[PDB]
């Protein structure tokens, strides 16, 4: 089963499925280890479990699969990945991962990796022979990032002046110098949507730290 | 012509051939759930044992 329906899915279905399944009492844990007793139940009785996330490489030696809501924290979601597989298709930390996993018995706790599937949404293969990123040779900005969505609306004439004062392109940087009360957090959202409904076929990513 | 003497040879033999036999065990009831291209001949078997 695959892990991001149950992983965006609100918690009261995910209560439902549980008292369905005639389990014990789920709703008195955290999401974490509700859906990880769900995940094991359904692969106790069902076929193959269906997970991704991010990869974490510690200095241990294996490798963490973490998911994107919980902020990539570890807890019973996380799927542990052997150094087997950082050996053969030479993983490194920060690969989006999604394959195929099972279900752990004793000595074990999470859910092992048994194939993947997609790498950083592409084939092992292509991704084997690759180029580093600190290999790149950086560059200036050319394709120019329109933040004008043409409607025109009652605040999205911010993003029209920042269009008027700072021009943003793919691969610049960009410093927000302003103090505290200044309307900061809807200009940032405005930019966001601006540019995910001008530009959908970018990534975005966006981090509130503090 | 009856007594056959043996030898720190044989002896240290037979006690391998003892720890070999009790890792196979160990590495046969491990393998028995293994997969295809999933782990190296390295792991499978402990040099605790021997
Ligand atoms: N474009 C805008 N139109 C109307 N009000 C705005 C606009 N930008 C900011 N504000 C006001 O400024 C305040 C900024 O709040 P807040 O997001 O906490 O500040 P900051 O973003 O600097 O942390 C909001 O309460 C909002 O009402
Ligand atoms: F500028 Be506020 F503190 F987000
Ligand atoms: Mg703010």
């Amino acid at each position: 089963m695959n892990l991001t329906e149950l992983k965006n899915t609100p918690v009261s279905e995910l209560i439902t499925l549980g008292e369905n399944m005639g389990l014990e009492n789920l709703a008195r844990m955290r999401k974490q280890d509700i859906i990880f007793a769900i995940l094991k139940q359904h692969a106790k009785s069902g076929e193959d479990i269906f997970g991704d996330g991010v990869l974490e490489i510690l200095q241990d030696g294996f490798g963490f699969l973490r998911s994107a809501d919980s902020s990539y924290l570890a807890g019973p979601d996380d799927i542990y990945v052997s150094p087997s597989q950082i050996r053969r298709f030479n993983l490194r930390t920060g690969d989006t991962i999604s394959g195929k996993i099972r279900p752990p018995k004793e000595g074990e706790r999470y859910f092992a990796l048994l194939k993947v599937n997609e790498v950083n949404f592409d084939k092992p293969e292509n991704a084997r022979n690759k180029i580093l990123f600190e290999n790149l040779t950086p560059l200036h900005a050319n394709s120019r990032l329109r933040m004008e969505r043409g409607n025109g609306s009652t605040e999205d004439l911010t993003a029209r002046v920042l269009d008027l004062a700072s021009p943003i392109g793919r691969g610049q940087r960009g410093l927000i110098v302003a103090p505290p009360k200044a309307g900061k957090t809807m200009l940032l959202q405005n930019i966001a949507q601006s540019i995910a409904y001008n530009h959908p076929d970018c990534v975005l990513m966006v981090l509130l730290i503090d | 012509g009856n007594r056959r003497i043996r030898s720190v040879g044989e002896m240290a033999e037979n006690q391998f051939r003892v720890g070999l036999v009790r890792v196979e065990r160990a590495v046969k009831e491990r393998l028995s759930l293994g997969d295809l291209d999933t782990l190296m001949p390295q792991d499978m078997i402990n040099a605790k044992p021997i």
